[PDB]
RNA sequence: UUGGAGUAGGCCAGCUCAGACCGAACUCAUUUCCUGCCUUUUACCGGAUGUGACCGUGAGUUGGCCUGAAAUACUCCCUAAUCUUUGGAAACUCUCUGGAUAUCCCAGAUU
């Protein structure tokens, strides 16, 4: 019983669609504009060691 | 020599010049920007020997290597060091 | 069934067997190469022989293209049927087995 | 041949040293695996767990009592003060 | 093929007796064209 | 060694895959190969004149595990991982249709080539599912409660072995839907379940690294064992190692996890051969199925060698 | 549901101008020069040398025959090659 | 009897750059009892047009990488929306 | 009129092919010449000749994402009132012709 378990989930872990390259792959989001903001506002003049 | 010969000679030495010409035509124009997305893993199969004093067996490695992400912004990172040239070949009897 | 090779029954009995092309709702057909068969009832006596053989004689008619009529069709009968892969990216080379651990 | 048993079975003569690996520390062949299998025996050795045999019933329950031990995630759709949503920046008490 | 075709040549007339280059560029016919084809009547009746 | 069949060399790679190659065949000619792979392709090449490439069949969502001839050698068979079946124009190249119901991964499909055509899919879902290669319905299923990763229909065409992860290879007859016996001696699950061609003997390697003969004639002992081998380990991968009889019985061959294809005789038992040349776990180890002493072993380091045996 | 004009009677149609040869279920065979047809298979026919299964071997000229009373055309085997016997894609 | 594009009523659209206002009024006959440097100018820019219909390159064009693209599927590139004006200070202060 | 095989829209990404009108729009570099301006040459002048890049475009195909739809739905090709499909039939006899030939029988034609 365990043994069968194991093997559907290692067997839907290697072969399932989701996982066609080893990993579950999802699209570029975009990101909050904050972060960029934040970013660019602490780098600033790039004066700091 | 036959055409055979011939052709496997000419098969060969144009294999190795179009590896060369490949990577002079790489190092001409460099394609603007430097990256690979598509870095696909490589697997070893490490056996440890003994080593540091202790002789115990350990246990065998697999091991997963990936090339690293690199910055596409990133410039040379190190300068070019002019080393003066090497002995050459050693030199044969002269026949003479 | 278009283009199937196909033999008919006609009204007086006679037989038209060839390729058929086409067939409209009132089952008129257009039939390539056609032969028509007839059959007669022939009374073949022998010089020898007072029994009269009753024999159904087979005689031939070849005809082309031809077109009949639903009026006269009884029956429609199978005679007998009519008489993008691109290639791969793989290569292929010659190799060996390696050099085997010698046990 | 040189692939065949009586080729294998044959060993090598002579004594032996009273006194190789591909690298200076051992031995390192390229080999081919599946991703899944690697992966799957780098979390069997990896997490804490790794074994351990448990099914399905007690593992919700030991994330129950790990997920009381953490702070309360909040009210989302209380936007400011006591009760505010933290979520999954909720520490773990220690 | 002809609704395969993009710009202001989709625009132009097809034009397929006049295969000269004059007569391409002129946008004129300067020589005799004949062609054979397989025309239906009202009825139904195939001519050439 | 001197030349011994018609190939260009003695022995030589075929390669293209960028997946790992499950499953590879023959020709019921024995001029043809078709070979899939995880990389959900099934690649077609020509074994004689030039070693060519001619053919790509791009149908499936998942891995494609098992491809099988038919008959004639026009219709190929494709079981995968989408859990789906899949019959292929090898004319046209393109897909004749898909065989759905199964609700797991399929992981074996045999294909009867006497008699009535039938399909053979046995699936993680503990359900061997017998398919008319006409209509897209199964014509029937028998269900289990263990998945099956081994499936082979007998000359007769009306038993089904079975093999799967309870150790037992289990023989079902097709208009009862139960199994007529069990055959015990297994301690890892079944991989591979081959009938010789003359029908007399069945091989079945399983996950132990042990390969065993058994005797399938119908009036036979209680114990219808026959012989046990060793020598092909199965490394770090659970792949389902698949290994052939040779046309006159004698040789078998089975993959191993250690890049070599292990080949003993069915009769005597000796290692005959251990050969190397596969940087990863041979998935399949075939034999010509035309009087020819030609092995096929395709691996997951996404190669196959095609070699003569001198 | 306009009354499309079937494959047969446009074949008919296509037959026109040439020699044809009909046999009718009134016993009459005549070989002559279609004039003239009908969506109802009327004919109106030339040459019409008479054969009939009596023997009846005449030669005049013009014919009505109505379409009920026939039983068969024979048309030249080029008409076989007709526009009408290539499947149109749509 | 409009002129193109106001003949159609479907079509592709065009880059804001690649609609040029103002190209008819020189590819047509300039207007009567204008000065010189106006002429001229309507000259020059024929020249301009018939130049750049004569030089009408048009080669083989092989497998093209996009820059942004590129950049977009690595890691040290992210994506999001701002006001114009801020990408512009942006731009500023980094070439800066 | 039905069957068989199919399954939406939007967006993202890869790959292959497509300038010929890929693009109803328009730059830059460069080989070999000729001209111009020129103390030198980078940068230039403007024609020819090829040759590269860059800003873009379309189609096919593969994978993914988002919102759904949920065996619904959609899809392709395909198969009783006169000229056929709501029967002028059915049955038998006579006569004639042919074979048999003393007849029976039968084929064809006619009533």
């Amino acid at each position: 019983a365990q043994k069968k378990k194991e093997w559907l989930r290692m067997q839907r872990n290697r072969f399932g669609e989701k996982r066609k390259g080893g990993f579950v792959e999802t699209q570029k989001a975009d990101m909050p504009p904050e972060h960029l903001r934040k970013i660019v506002k602490d780098i600033g003049d790039v004066s700091q060691k | 020599p036959s055409k055979e010969e011939v052709e496997a000679t000419a098969e060969r030495t144009k294999n190795a010049l179009a590896a060369l010409v490949s990577g002079a035509l790489a190092a001409q124009k460099p394609k603007n920007v430097q990256v690979n997305t598509k870095r696909e893993a490589t697997f070893v199969k490490y056996t440890p020997s003994a080593q540091m004093g202790n002789n115990t067996k350990k246990q065998e490695r697999i091991i997963k290597i990936v090339e690293r992400q690199r910055d596409p912004m990133e410039p040379p990172k190190f300068k070019h060091k002019k080393i003066p040239r090497g002995p050459p070949s050693p030199p044969p009897p002269v026949m003479h | 069934y278009i283009n199937w090779r196909m033999r008919v029954t006609l009204n007086d009995g006679r037989q038209m067997t060839g390729q058929m092309l086409a067939f409209d709702k009132h089952m008129n057909l257009v039939l390539a190469d056609t032969e028509e068969f007839r059959k007669t009832k022939r009374m073949q006596a022998k010089p020898n022989s007072s029994t009269t053989q009753t024999l159904i004689q087979e005689e031939k008619r070849t005809l082309g293209l031809t077109i009949v009529r639903g009026a006269n069709i009884i029956a429609l009968s199978v005679e007998s049927p009519p008489p993008t892969l691109t290639a791969g990216p793989g290569v292929a080379r010659p190799a060996g087995r390696g050099a085997a651990a010698p046990i | 041949v040189p692939y065949t048993g009586e080729n294998l079975a044959r060993p090598s003569y002579g004594p032996a040293n009273p006194f190789k690996n591909n690298v200076l520390t051992g031995h390192a062949e390229e080999m081919y695996i599946s991703e899944a299998t690697f992966r799957a025996k780098h979390r069997a050795v990896e997490a804490v767990g790794g074994g351990v045999m448990r099914s399905n019933r007690e593992m919700k329950e030991v994330n129950k009592r790990l997920r009381e031990m953490r702070e309360d995630k909040g009210s989302a759709t209380i936007a400011d003060g006591e009760g505010a949503y933290i979520g999954p920046w909720a520490r773990y008490k220690r | 093929r002809l609704d395969k075709r993009t710009g202001k040549k989709r625009d132009e007339q097809l034009r397929y007796t006049d295969v000269h280059v004059i007569e391409r560029d002129r946008g004129l016919s300067i020589k005799a064209a004949p062609m054979s084809l397989v025309l239906s009547s009202t009825k139904g009746k195939s001519h050439l | 060694t001197p030349r011994t069949s018609n190939l260009k060399a003695p022995l030589m790679e075929l390669s293209g895959h960028t997946g790992e190659i499950f499953t590879a065949k023959f020709d019921p000619t024995g001029t043809l190969i078709a070979s899939g792979s995880m990389d959900r392709t099934i690649m077609l090449w020509r074994v004689y004149g030039d070693c060519e490439n001619y053919g790509v069949l791009n149908g499936h969502k998942a891995a494609i595990l098992d491809l099988q001839w038919s008959r004639d050698g026009d219709i190929l068979f494709s079981a995968s991982a989408d859990m789906h079946l899949a019959s292929w124009d090898l004319t046209t190249g393109q897909r004749i249709r898909r065989y759905i119901g199964h609700e797991e991964i399929i992981n074996a499909m045999d294909v009867t080539q006497r008699g009535e055509e039938l399909l053979i899919s046995g699936s993680d879902d503990g359900t061997i599912g017998i398919w008319d290669p006409r209509t897209k319905n199964a014509v029937d299923y028998i269900e289990t409660d263990f998945p099956i990763t081994a499936v082979a229909v007998s000359e007769a065409g009306n038993e089904i072995y079975s093999g799967g992860i309870d150790n037992d290879i289990k023989v079902w007859d097709i208009r009862k839907k139960a199994v007529v016996h069990t055959m015990l001696g297994h301690n890892d699950t079944i991989t591979t379940l081959r009938v010789s061609p003359d029908g007399q003997q069945l091989l079945s390697y399983a996950m132990d690294s042990t390969a065993r003969t058994w005797d399938i004639r119908p009036f036979a002992p209680t114990d219808r064992h026959i012989r046990t081998f060793d020598g092909a380990p199965l490394g770090l991968e659970k792949n389902l190692i698949r290994g052939s009889w040779s046309k006159d019985g004698k040789k078998i061959a089975v993959g191993a996890g250690d890049g070599t294809v292990v080949i003993w005789g069915s009769d005597t038992g000796k290692l005959l051969y251990k050969l190397p040349g596969h940087k990863g776990t041979v998935n399949c180890a075939e034999f010509a199925p035309d009087g020819a002493p030609i092995i096929l072993s395709a691996s997951s380091d996404r190669t196959m060698l095609l070699g003569e045996l001198i | 549901m306009t009354s499309s004009i079937g494959i047969p009677i446009k074949l008919l149609n296509e037959a026109q101008g040439h020699i044809v040869t009909l046999e009718l279920t009134t016993g009459q065979t005549y070989r002559g020069k279609l004039i003239e047809a009908e969506d109802n298979m009327n004919v109106q026919l030339k040459d019409i040398t008479v054969t009939a299964r009596d023997g009846r071997v005449s030669h005049l000229e013009q014919i009505y025959i109505r379409g009920s009373h026939v039983r068969f055309f024979i048309v030249p085997d080029m008409l076989r090659n007709a526009p009408m016997f290539r499947s149109r894609n749509v | 009897w409009a002129p193109y594009p106001f003949d159609r009523r479907s079509g592709r659209m065009v880059r804001a750059q690649d609609v040029p206002l103002i190209k008819h009024w020189y590819l047509e006959h300039c207007p009567p009892k204008q000065p010189v440097k106006v002429r001229v100018s309507y000259q020059k820019l024929l020249k301009t047009y018939v130049l750049n219909e004569l030089h009408r390159k048009r080669p083989k064009s092989m497998q093209k990488q996009s820059l942004l693209r590129t950049l977009k599927q690595t890691k040290f590139f992210q994506q999001t929306t701002i006001d114009w004006v801020e990408a512009g200070l942006q731009v500023c202060r980094q070439g800066f």
